[PDB]
């Protein structure tokens, strides 16, 4: 029995044009634990992007945080995508600015 | 700490 | 208030790609401060918090002396758990465990953890009591009575304990400065409107240690839980965590919603509205 992946897609601090901060990707309820988080910026990967060590909730269910820095714009898409056996194609959740 | 010794399953 | 130590362990097998990984993670309450991964390129256990890092050289050998034998340990149970599946060698496998300690103010042991999962459904768990055990089906059966043969529910017991509620104790002095401190939530309410009939009222709290918090609306002083979407509390990346509750209104109705924050950085309990 598989569980499909929880996306939730934030900054770390209140988004603010020209300051730096960190873009979070944190992938949750998911089940096995083999998974694959690009963070893109227009659409493209972003590169050297850390996570979290393995962990699991109490049901079982495996979560992890991806994250690097960035310094949000206007002009700027970022968005996670996220793939897992459970997931036909990969799944693609945009950042929502403004919240 | 760890737990040291642990039987297998 | 009372605090937790917790272990995490899971072993994977990947028929094809190489021995089982072993990785182990352990927590203080809800601050990770220790790492190990039979994978890296020199395993060994791994720092993740300031203050476990002045830990001597012989604690790190023999954390790492203990993961290390974990990595085997977990390979041979693997292989067994197969076998009572009648499972082929071909498809990938996963044992879960968690264990650990709760304490309270005073340091005296609340409650001791052991359970385990396999392919994310419960096997076998240790009982309240830490001397019996609870199988979930005739294959955990089977671990149980190896388990009872080998007296391992006294084993658990007595690091349960002795030094788990020891080390927990030493780490809270030794980290006392975070871990021993709450931080409350930074809260405020949005207002997203839908249509001429609705908006969305959202209630945050951002920066907030631990991670138990609870938000709610209330519509006229009642409980909307219900109708309140409520977002999985989520890590900010710098210890802290972040939340939000969201409730759908009828325009000109804001005034009878409120949302109500209870956290135990927090003075006392907030009850927020929307302020336009
Ligand atoms: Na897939």
């Amino acid at each position: 029995i598989q569980r499909t992946p929880k996306i939730q897609v934030y900054s770390r601090h209140p988004a603010e044009n020209g300051k730096s901060n960190f873009l979070n990707c944190y992938v949750s309820g998911f089940h096995p634990s083999d998974i694959e988080v690009d963070l893109l910026k227009n659409g493209e990967r972003i590169e050297k992007v850390e996570h979290s060590d393995l962990s699991f909730s109490k049901d079982w269910s495996f979560y992890l945080l991806y994250y690097t820095e960035f310094t949000p714009t206007e002009k700027d898409e970022y968005a996670c995508r996220v793939n897992h056996v459970t997931l036909s194609q990969p799944k693609i959740v945009k950042w929502d600015r403004d919240m | 700490e760890l737990r040291a010794r642990e039987e297998a399953y | 208030g009372s605090h937790s130590m917790r272990y995490f362990y899971t072993a994977m097998s990947r028929p094809g790609r190489g021995e089982p990984r072993f990785i182990a993670v352990g927590y203080v309450d809800d601050t990770q401060f220790v790492r190990f991964d039979s994978d890296a390129a020199s395993p060994r256990m791994a720092p993740r918090a300031p203050w476990i890092e002045q830990e001597g050289p012989e604690y790190w050998d023999r954390n790492t002396q203990i993961s290390k034998t974990n990595t085997q340990t977990y390979r041979e149970s693997l292989r067994n758990l197969r076998g009572y599946y009648n499972q082929s060698e071909a498809g990938s496998h996963i044992i879960q465990r968690m264990y650990g300690c709760d304490v309270g103010p005073d340091g005296r042991l609340l409650r001791g953890y052991d359970q385990s999962a396999y392919d994310g459904k419960d096997y076998i768990a240790l009982n309240e009591d830490l001397s019996s055990w609870t199988a979930a089906d005739t294959a955990a059966q089977i671990t149980q009575r190896k388990w009872e043969a080998a007296r391992e529910a006294e084993q658990l017991r007595a690091y349960l304990e002795g030094l788990c509620v020891e080390w927990l104790r030493r780490y809270l002095e030794n980290g006392k400065e975070t871990l021993q401190r709450a931080d409350p939530p930074k809260t405020h309410v949005t207002h997203h409107p839908i249509s001429d009939h609705e908006a969305t009222l959202r209630c945050w709290a951002l920066g907030f240690y631990p991670a138990e918090i609870t938000l709610t609306w209330q519509r006229d002083g009642e409980d909307q839980t219900q109708d309140t979407e409520l977002v999985e509390t989520r890590p900010a990346g710098d210890r802290t965590f972040q939340k939000w509750a969201a409730v759908v209104v009828p325009s000109g109705e804001e005034q009878r919603y409120t949302c109500h924050v209870q956290h135990e950085g927090l003075p006392k309990p907030l009850t927020l509205r929307w302020e336009p």
